[PDB]
DNA sequence: AATCTTTCCCACGGT
DNA sequence: TTACCGTGGGAAAGA
């Protein structure tokens, strides 16, 4: 583990 | 008669104070040339941004020397330097950057590259200067054959930048690029992201933090996308071949420009990277009729990918105002080694002086790219030394024989023994 | 000839 | 409404 950010979770959708 | 060099009190006066006028190119690396009288836009939009604190200081010094907000307002024109080729407005009131929306190469250029040329000069009509892009690559159309690792201008290393849009049914007006503003990642029509795309093991778990991995970027193989600004990561993806409108699961060829590329959200039901306006979803795509190497995907989930480059111009009017433009800005890429110190760059020229800290160095123009220098005794900075006692760090600055100065990132430390 | 690259052509669905 | 316009698929031309 080197490299380092912030997670962002995207909403799940299926029509 | 010649203007007025910098004193070694303008110069104490600059280290203290510091401020720098920086300019920012962002644009991709490759260009779709446009036939006859058509105009095939450069995609994502080149950006300029007026970086540093220097702006600010150079405007409320123009305004205190009698100048209206008006005349102190920089002036931006973007076009494709050496050519015959119009150039276009940037509109900078207000803001600190701009887009250049409709650029285009036409193909009575017969060069194989170019760069972007950025004219600027101040309400009052005061010359600033001209500033190039990095080098863009001329294609006439990408190619529908596999990638080579030979042609490594067409492909994607790891921990390099790229940008990411969606077009819906051959619009202009639907253009959207993947981008990251208050803390969320979105769709926007006006703004682009430069990512850095990153390499994982296949084995590599979920986390903010993580290991990459070196080489060149293949459809089925596990990405990190991290914004180069404000480090905002999308969790780990899959990037797959869109063939039409379906991702392929089985193609493992090299990433090319400009490629159309699926984004799965890895260990997931189907579920791809997509837009829903200015909305960034997750959308679950359909099994294909009568074969599993295949999943139709949604409009908003395919994705052109291109890579990014960033050029940055730093300077500072030393002795003030001069006539010369501070054009073209030397930039330093690094420095090696009676003592010598060699500097590695671009835009060098004879009436450049290497500064250690105040003290101003004799220098050895060689080429644009390479100049050497002799460093000054440690008696120039501790006065009774005769060697190095303890160690000495000083600033490494590029000085113009008309006082303009060009900071660098890079000092010098003088070792002890 | 056969194949990939470059240039020419056109219409979808936008302003 | 008509007119005009990037864009991408595809045809034709070139290497």
């Amino acid at each position: 583990k080197r490299e380092h950010s912030t997670l962002w979770f995207p909403e799940g959708f299926s029509l | 008669s010649p203007p007025k060099r910098l004193t070694r009190e303008a110069m104490r006066n600059y280290l203290k104070e510091r401020g720098d006028q920086t300019v920012l190119i962002l644009h991709a690396k490759v260009a779709q040339k446009s036939y006859g009288n058509e105009k095939r836009f450069f995609c994502p939009p080149p950006c300029v941004y007026l970086m540093g604190s220097g702006w600010k200081k150079k405007k409320e010094q123009m305004e205190r020397d009698g100048c209206s907000e008006q005349e102190s307002q920089p002036c931006a024109f973007i076009g494709i330097g050496n050519s015959d080729q119009e150039m276009q407005q940037l509109n900078l009131e207000g803001k600190n950057y701009c887009t250049a929306k409709t650029l285009y190469i036409s193909d009575s250029d017969k060069r194989k590259h170019f760069m972007l040329s950025v004219k600027m000069f101040y309400g009052n009509s005061d010359d600033i200067g001209v500033f190039l892009s990095k080098r863009i690559k001329v294609i006439s159309k990408p190619s529908k054959k596999k990638q080579s690792l030979k042609n490594a201008d067409l492909c994607i290393a790891s921990g390099t930048k790229v940008a990411l849009f969606n077009r819906l049914r051959s619009q202009t007006v639907s253009t959207r690029y993947l981008h990251v503003e208050g803390g969320n990642f979105h769709a926007s029509s006006q703004q682009w992201g430069a990512f850095y795309i990153h390499l994982l093991d296949d084995d590599e778990s979920e986390g903010e933090e993580f290991t990459v991995r070196d080489g060149y970027i293949h459809y089925g193989q596990t990405v990190k996308l991290v914004c180069s600004v404000t480090g905002m990561a999308l969790p780990r993806l899959i990037i797959r071949k869109v063939d039409k409108q379906t991702a392929l699961l089985d193609a493992d060829d090299p990433v090319s420009q400009l490629h159309k590329c699926a984004f799965y959200l890895k260990d997931t039901e189907r579920m791809y990277l997509c837009l829903s306006q200015e909305r960034i979803i997750q959308f679950q795509a359909t099994p294909c009729p009568k074969e599993q190497n295949k999943e139709m995907i949604n409009d908003g989930a395919s994705w052109t990918i291109i890579s990014t480059d960033k050029a940055e111009y730093t300077f500072y009017e030393g002795m003030g105002p001069v006539l010369a433009p501070v054009t073209p800005v030397p930039v330093v890429e690094s420095l090696q080694l009676v003592a010598m110190l060699e500097l590695t760059g671009q835009n060098f020229t004879p009436n450049l002086r290497v500064w250690f800290g105040d003290v101003e160095a004799e220098t050895m123009y060689r080429c644009g790219e390479s100049m050497l220098c002799v460093v000054p005794d440690i008696s120039a900075f501790r006065e009774g030394w005769r060697w190095v006692r303890q160690p000495v760090q000083v600033p490494v600055t590029l000085v113009r024989n008309d006082g303009v100065i060009y900071s660098t990132s890079l000092t010098f430390t003088y070792t002890p023994e």
